[PDB]
């Protein structure tokens, strides 16, 4: 396929090794990525920790600071850094105003954290799942218990924690070795119902879709991807949550195969992000394959290899219209749909008029005026 | 309790 | 106070 006909736009946002980052820190624990605004690299040199903040939105400007903690993340959009020492001491600072937003010491160590929203930080301990309203102004208030972890996440490495926009549905993802492969486990929690459900999956996200009949009111869907560690079968599922009975149109569950080539036995999904505006799911594998699916139908649009070096983390890109990731060589890579080519691609390469109409209509995209 | 989702 | 980051 000629490059001008690709339905995606690919960009290298930065090469971290060009900024002087050492490859020994390019790993899931040390180089963190909450959004395409920033990359935070925790460095240790002669026994002393530091953080390098790379501002991808400002020409890859690097801000370096010494720190006493051993784990650090940036906010999705603001110059707010969250630092912890050995899971127990936690401090969150606005680097602009210099002000301390949160400062507390946990009795039970935090072992994973992730921004759930612009206002809310999620914490997972050995036993518990918590959230903090970081910007509530009460500096010493500890995170609030959301729920206990489900036993299905026992013995997993926690790799993600996501929520819906209403902050009343949540998913925690962990991985473990099983049958010589990596299996994924997900705890889904409804805050309104105070109920958890254990499911199999490597990736998860909550999103919204506008359906015919429903005016401008979206319906909510949960998107999950899985590779079965016994059978090797890959599956994407999209399922409605909390249907508003006032709305005439419901989202019928969709299931789609996730393709794995024959020599990719040990590959699995590592990230999923969604463009709400365009209704496009972007699913990335550990080995660097990107898979696009249309959100309404679950149709697999496109599969391509964006990197040969393994991906270790990912985040939304371009106001959550795409996906960005970091590979083991320190390249920060981004994919979003080509607004000029996606509809022609569906029409001409997939020969799918109905799907072309769906995508064109939802996104206000060119290429479908003659249908 | 029912499943939250059909999965 | 302890500050974990050197501002």
């Amino acid at each position: 396929m000629a490059m001008s006909d690709l339905p995606i736009e690919f960009t290298e946002l930065v090469d971290l090794m060009s900024l002087g980052i050492s490859p020994q820190f390019l790993d899931f624990r040390s180089t963190t990525f909450e959004s395409d605004h920033f990359v935070t690299v925790r460095e240790t040199k002669d026994g002393t920790n530091s953080v390098a903040i790379v501002d991808l939105a400002k020409g890859n400007e690097v801000t370096r600071k010494n720190m006493g903690g051993d784990s650090a993340i940036m906010h999705p959009s603001q110059m707010v850094i969250s630092v912890r020492a050995n899971g127990t001491i936690v401090q969150i600072f606005n680097l602009e105003t210099k002000s301390k937003l949160k400062s507390f010491t946990l009795d039970e160590p935090v072992i994973f954290w992730r921004w759930l929203s612009e206002t809310t930080l999620g914490f997972v301990t050995a036993r518990s799942i918590l959230t903090s309203n970081v910007f509530d102004g009460n500096v010493n208030a500890k995170p609030q218990l959301l729920t206990l972890r489900h036993a299905n996440l026992n013995n997993t490495q926690i790799i993600n924690f996501v929520a819906n926009k209403n902050l009343d549905w949540f998913a925690v993802v962990g991985i473990l070795q099983e049958n010589g492969r990596i299996a994924g486990r997900i705890q889904l929690f409804s805050k309104q119902r105070n109920i958890s459900q254990a499911i199999d999956g490597h990736v998860a996200i909550f999103t919204n879709i506008l359906l015919e009949g429903n005016g401008s009111t979206p319906v909510q869907v949960f998107v999950t991807g899985n590779r079965n560690a016994t059978t090797g079968a890959g599956e994407l599922r999209i399922i409605e949550i909390d249907h508003d009975a006032s709305l005439p149109s419901q989202y019928q569950k969709e299931t789609t195969d996730i393709f794995f080539p024959p020599d990719a036995t040990n590959d699995f999904p590592i990230a999923v992000q969604v463009s709400e505006k365009y209704g496009i799911i972007y699913l990335l594998t550990k080995y660097g394959f990107i898979h696009l699916y249309e959100l309404e139908t679950g149709t697999n649009l496109f599969v391509n290899r964006i990197t040969a070096e393994s991906v270790f983390t990912a985040a939304p890109y371009n106001h959550e219209n795409g996906i960005a990731c970091i590979n083991k060589k320190g390249q920060v890579l981004a994919v979003e749909i080509s607004t000029s080519q996606i509809v022609p691609y569906i029409l001409n390469k997939l020969s799918n008029v109905a799907l072309a109409l769906i995508v064109a209509t939802r996104g206000g995209l060119p290429g479908a005026d003659d249908l | 309790n029912l499943n939250l989702i059909d999965m």
